[PDB]
């Protein structure tokens, strides 16, 4: 899921489009 | 003299004293002597027996289940040196489980160069705490003493008093005696170790013990440095060898060993460096004609095969078979269940290895502070493991600290894993730079290094806090620190605040008040103390409560401990206030400082005033009958703490829950001034005065007086002898009816007041006629009216009666009516 | 930018990055 | 009445409320209802939006940052049901973030059938305590409402209480309102589910929440059990068959559902049991023309493929995917971070599977006690390892007691290690009895089952020690239990004794102080106790202490907990005795029984004694001036600990040695007795005596007084009417001088004494005279007597003053002496 | 050693003799 | 008689088995 990618590990700015429309 | 006889290289005696007659002919022993295992004796089997040649003993005494031997003193009545060149588990005289004894008797036993003493199980002995160890052992706190007569019992020991010298131990003086009849020996502190002679004074500079001439080497019992000839040398000279550290041989000597021990079954000696040591170090090869070990063309090490391949070291005689080894074709396992610090001859034996052909295990080792012994390991191989794949195996140390310093010191591990469990004062820092180092870094498995049992009783935070603004009041103290936020800030529990006085600056680290501070919310987190001490310092710092993750690092963030003193404020109330009231116009007044300084006092304040006499005493008719006028928490631990952990991780498994779910990734009176003094005296008093006392002790003189409310007490003054005295001539008055009025000068300064007068008028052969005289009386009839008098000549006395007593009579007065 | 990112700063740090379009969640 | 209009299964909306129009045409929800992830609305976007068709939902309902929202009154007005078929973390209504809301507003949810409610982080929330949860929920301990207004801060709520009803939920009643014009509907306890009507009445036997007519079955608002054609019923007639558990459907609906499955992209349903189900359990298959799923003819499971192979446990909703589940083609990680016992659901959820083809891991999982909960567990292939080669990996499971029940319960292990960490209640004596049972006994190495974390916080010896000897006395009880040795008996340091005073029977094991024992030497080890407070039952158990050994089992033994009551002893002296005169002949005491009763206190002893007047004032002249007659820790850290393990380890270390070294292997007064009353009223008694009161607390009347000293006070009666009065006539003298002599009777009974008699003696038109008569001058003179009075008629008055004060005066008495 | 074979271990009679002269 | 033979009371038992002949120990 999204937690174990960002607030694990760093999370960069292109995924966060993958949540969005 | 020096040492006569045979030098009997050491023996074991054992089940009966048949083969110890062999004793008889030698007065040194070149090994150890050990008297042990023997059943089947009688104490009347001891008595005949004695060995007065015996002097010095290179190696240890081991003295184990002998039955019968009551005292030593007998047995060894000259022994007098233990080198302890080879110990017995770090002790060189071992007295275990010896029945049917009861006093040690060695009353000439002065130095013992190197070893401990270690006596225990003997139910019978007793006069150990009457024998000054220092004076013999450089480490007295390396001894073991217990379980004797002296502890379980309270057997008598009785030393000659008259002559014993005495000695503090701790804190007093008591007698130093081996026997009830043997004071131990003591020298003046000029004789160092060289001893002194009967009448004190320091032997010859090579001598030790005794000696029979002060200032002569030929003369003392006990060489120093070396023995030859009969004469202590501080060196061997040529061409003599020092050999077995304690006396000199010529090279026939030590070829007919080295002979000795090619031509038979071993210490095959060999010459090197002035010496005929066993084995020469690495480098070296002994040659053919002659026996000196030349240095060697190549990199040749002394490699000590180990038996087995795995050898545990547990004692300092276990190290020293070590001794002089480069490279260890075996397994090392250090285990030291001791309680006492064994590093520095652990380093001198240990520590001149360099390579480890197997696995270095450290199990147990309670006393072991740090592996710096090891002062020259480098290479590790491995190539036999510890059960589980393992090249380094430490478990259960309770004190280790550091494992190496890694700024000047290299390692190197071929293969194996490794281990780490239950060090409370290893940190996880300390392991992880070893990883990086010893080049093992991705060879370690989950669970080979614990988390919870590595440094969980050490503060290694490895991360500052720095306070931001701190400030102080009278009792209360606001403290405030810069806000910490671990990567994942709801890992962040909160903060706890450890405070505790520190009367002087050197204040350990990790009493110790706590207080629990709740994480900030995203202004500093912050905290004020309640409940002070004024002028008192104290010691903060702060270090953050944060949730363990199993996974990778736990966390760290700490603050430095700061020092803050509180201010000061008024001091307290004087205890003690006593006035005593010695002269007439002298009042001393004592008391004690305040309980509560507050600070430094510096003065005090003491404030006078007289206490006017009631009015009431002045207006009262005294003559009536019925005069008597008076003579002036812990935290609930477990069933709290982990309760908090378990809802915060909750609390953040189902917001992690909700994320996951919900996101989807598409493709003014008198007074004076103390200074410094606890008394006063004070003069210009009225006599028979009593005085308020107001007496106030004040911490600041100049900027404004803070300081609190005054103890108040009374004092009286004693009053004058004459003062209630009459003074002035009697006048008595006769009217035409025979009416006597008289007239007297009162005491017009009295003790205090006069309460009543009176008048004793007798008659020349009659009885005396008393008459009492008030105050109001005195006032109205301006002294005293007698009525209707029997014609005659009278005498007339008049007294005045005060608060302080009895006044004494005027003189008498004759006054004669007329009888008509 | 680049940090953990974790409870409500994860919401927050979406909103920034998008919203305009909206979130995304299947038919 | 019942549900009109469409099904809707279960949406969810997002970024606004454009989609959410949707739900305007159906009453029913067939699934979840989630409103979130509303950023751009304002409170003025809701008024106007209402959804009052909306009545019960299946599934749960889930609010998560929906801005503007401030109450769900106007959104919901008639949702009453929740079933809870499919929850959301073990919850059935989450409201999570839900900032600008201030109120809930849903007054009609009457029942939610499966699940908690979770409401946190609502900074503007309030009217939450006003709501009994206990009348919605069966379980109202598993919700979890936290940070919300109502804990941060006062917000006023107003609960209409002039109507809402009020019901105690901790220990007061507190008035129950939904809104500030909302009360909280309760119903009757006659009516425990099925709702009441709005006057108070039951409604439908099969009804639920609410109705519009009292039992009508076609007047309800939700069926309890299942809907048809607007009616309930228990179980669906046929042709229908149950489906979602809430409705009843014909074979057509069933049918034409698993053909719109079967021709698209599921839940493809069959039909079982007289249901709908999604799909048929295990050893059934669903056959071409019609939908039922026949008995196999062999044993086919249902397997259910996980993906990724391995699964994480951690809610009710996870666990229900495994629900039917017989054969797991994967693995289970079960983590419930919680702190309520899920076992209830978790075993009706799971426990129906019979082999897990992985491996099977419990990690911190707080709240579990036990596995019991997988009913039919037994075989574990392990063909997936976890990192390491573990098939079973136990973790900081903190309240893990028991695995399974080995009595009845049969496990299989194929491959793969074992893994036990960090369960301080699962003790070692589990552990290998799973290995037995397994069969993996030969398959572990060491270190994978730790020994100082499994049980270290649970007491399981398994060994019995019994006391031989006890006896008891006053305040010690001796203690006397059998000897007991481990192998190595030097690994025994001594014994620990747990003694707490047990009012009741019923104590739990493992306050609770602590005294060490030393071990015996080789008569019973043994202890007598000091410091008891007598006629107290005590609680007694001994646990040994013993030295770990890491090779093999600690060790073990300990002493089941015996209770021992100390006997009686004599009772305390009573407190506050006071004694209260309201009669002249009675007075009350009044007492306490003492704070120290040892034992039952049976009765009381009262003593009284008469105090004789003083004589001293029998003997004074009070006519004189000045006649004012009275009117009557922890163990020192752990170091301490430590230290003595270290020493005797160290002991047993030298012995080993030096056995090593040594051994070669050659190849009286009225009184009465009161009955439990703590007061006594008290009759003849004398007028004015000073009683001494000596009261007891005794406790032991007829096997002799076993009682303590007694406590003393004194009182007086009240002040009689005529007892200081004079009787008799006063009779006078004259004689032939003038001389008035008179005699009256004294009050021959006075209160205590007479001080004193006044004779006022007035002529007629004269001025009245007084005269004081002492004792000593009514003694010598027989009355008053008077000299020299001028002639005239008088008139005679006595009094008699006691110490009551003063009495009444006498009748006049007229004399007339001669004026010659 | 001894220690290992009789404190640790069990010792029967047969080897005690090879302990004793 | 067999058991674990552990401190003085191993002594004791090497005293009974053996002591007539005496106790062993290398030249």
């Amino acid at each position: 899921g999204i937690v174990e990618q960002c607030c694990t590990s760093i999370c960069s700015r292109y995924q966060l489009e993958n949540y969005c429309n | 003299h020096l040492y006569p006889g045979e030098v009997c290289p050491g023996m074991d005696i054992r089940n009966n004293l048949t083969r110890l007659h062999e004793l008889e002919n030698c007065s040194v022993i070149e090994g150890h002597l050990q008297i042990l295992l023997m059943f089947k004796t009688r104490p009347e089997d001891f008595r005949d027996l004695s060995f007065p040649k015996l002097i010095m003993i290179t190696d240890y005494l081991l003295l184990f289940r002998v039955y019968g031997l009551e005292s030593l003193k007998d047995l060894f009545p000259n022994l007098t040196v233990i080198r302890g060149s080879r110990l017995f588990f770090n002790y060189a005289l071992v007295i275990f489980e010896m029945v049917h004894l009861k006093e040690l008797g060695l009353y000439n036993l002065m130095n013992i160069t190197r070893g401990s003493v270690r006596i225990e199980k003997n139910n019978e002995l007793c006069y150990l705490a009457t024998i000054d160890w220092s004076r013999i052992l450089d480490s007295v706190e390396d001894n073991y003493i217990v379980l004797n007569k002296d502890d379980n019992e309270e057997c008598g020991d009785v030393c000659p008093g008259t002559n014993c010298p005495a000695t503090v131990i701790n804190g007093q003086f008591v007698e130093r005696c081996w026997t009830h009849s043997h004071c131990q020996k003591v020298c003046p502190t000029i004789c160092k170790s060289h001893g002194c002679t009967a009448e004190g004074l320091c032997c010859h500079k090579e001598c030790l013990g005794n000696c029979s001439e002060p200032d002569d080497p030929t003369k003392c019992v006990a060489c120093r440095n070396f023995y030859l000839d009969g004469q202590c040398v501080e060196t061997c000279p040529p061409p003599y060898y020092h050999f077995q550290d304690w006396r000199c041989v010529n090279f026939s000597f030590c070829q007919d060993l080295h002979f000795k021990c090619r031509n038979s079954r071993c210490h095959q000696y060999v010459i090197h460096n002035n010496k005929c040591i066993p084995e020469c170090p690495s480098g070296y090869t002994m040659n053919s004609s002659n026996l000196m070990c030349t240095p060697c063309l190549g990199p040749c090490p002394k490699v000590c095969q180990i038996l087995e391949g795995e050898k545990t070291i547990d004692s300092v005689t276990s190290a020293q078979e070590l001794r002089g080894c480069t490279v260890i074709n075996g397994s090392l396992i250090i285990n030291i269940r001791g309680g006492n610090n064994l590093a520095a001859e652990l380093e001198a034996n240990l520590g001149l290895i360099e390579e480890i052909s197997g696995f270095l295990k450290i199990r147990r080792s309670y006393a072991l502070v740090s592996l710096s012994f090891f002062r020259k390991l480098h290479l590790i191989r491995g190539e036999t493991l510890e059960i589980g794949n393992y090249s380094f195996y430490a478990l259960d140390n309770q004190n280790l600290r550091q494992l190496w310093d890694w700024s000047k010191h290299n390692l190197t591990i071929t293969q194996g894993k490794l281990f780490f469990h239950y060090n409370p004062k290893l940190c996880l820092s300390e392991i992880h730079k070893m990883e990086e180092v010893s080049g093992t870094k991705g060879r370690q498995e989950r669970n080979d290094i614990a988390l919870k049992t590595n440094g969980d009783q050490a503060s290694c935070e490895n991360e500052l806090l720095k306070f931001s603004f701190i400030r102080t009041s009278f009792d209360k103290i606001l403290l405030r620190w810069e806000p910490y936020w671990p990567p994942d800030f709801r890992d962040l529990l909160g903060f706890m605040l450890f405070y505790k006085e520190a009367p002087y600056q050197n204040v350990t680290e990790f009493s110790w008040t706590v207080v629990d501070i709740d994480p900030p919310q995203r202004s500093h987190p912050g905290w004020l103390m309640r409940g002070l001490k004024p002028w008192t310092q104290y010691a903060i710092f702060v270090k953050t409560l944060v949730t363990f993750s199993d996974e990778r690092r736990t966390y760290g963030a700490k603050s430095d401990i700061i020092y803050v003193q509180t201010d000061a404020t008024n001091p307290s109330v004087p205890l003690d206030p006593i006035s005593v009231s010695n002269s007439s116009s002298q009042i001393i007044l004592k008391w004690k400082p305040p309980s509560d300084p507050n600070g430094n006092i510096t003065h005090y304040l003491v404030y006078w005033e007289r206490q006017a006499e009631d009015s009431e005493l002045f207006e009262l008719d005294y003559c009536l009958k019925g005069l008597k006028l008076p003579s002036r928490s812990c935290p609930k631990t477990d069933s709290q703490i982990l309760k908090e952990l378990e809802e915060s991780s909750f609390r953040k498994t189902f917001e992690d829950y909700l994320h996951n779910v919900v996101f989807v990734p598409r493709p003014h009176r008198p007074f004076e001034k103390v200074v410094n003094k606890e008394s006063l005296v004070i003069s210009g008093l009225r006599h028979f005065t009593g005085y308020r006392i107001e007496l106030q002790a004040c911490n600041q003189d100049s900027p404004d007086e803070r300081c609190s409310v005054a103890a108040y007490v009374s004092a009286r003054t004693m009053p004058e002898a004459k003062a209630d005295d009459i003074v002035g001539p009697v006048t008595h008055e006769i009217f035409e009816n025979n009416v006597v009025h008289l007239m007297w000068q009162e005491p017009k300064e009295p003790n205090g007041l006069i309460v009543l007068y009176e008048v004793s008028y007798r008659r020349y052969g009659d009885e005396e006629l008393h008459l009492c005289v008030s105050r109001k009386h005195f006032a109205l009839e301006r002294g005293c009216r007698l009525r209707g008098l029997s014609p005659g000549n009278y005498s007339v006395r008049v007294r005045a009666t005060s608060l302080a007593g009895n006044g004494s009579w005027t003189e008498p007065t004759y006054f004669y009516v007329t009888d008509y | 930018v680049n940090q953990h990112l974790c409870g409500s700063h994860l919401v927050e740090a979406l909103y920034l990055v998008c919203g305009e379009r909206g979130f995304f969640y299947t038919p």
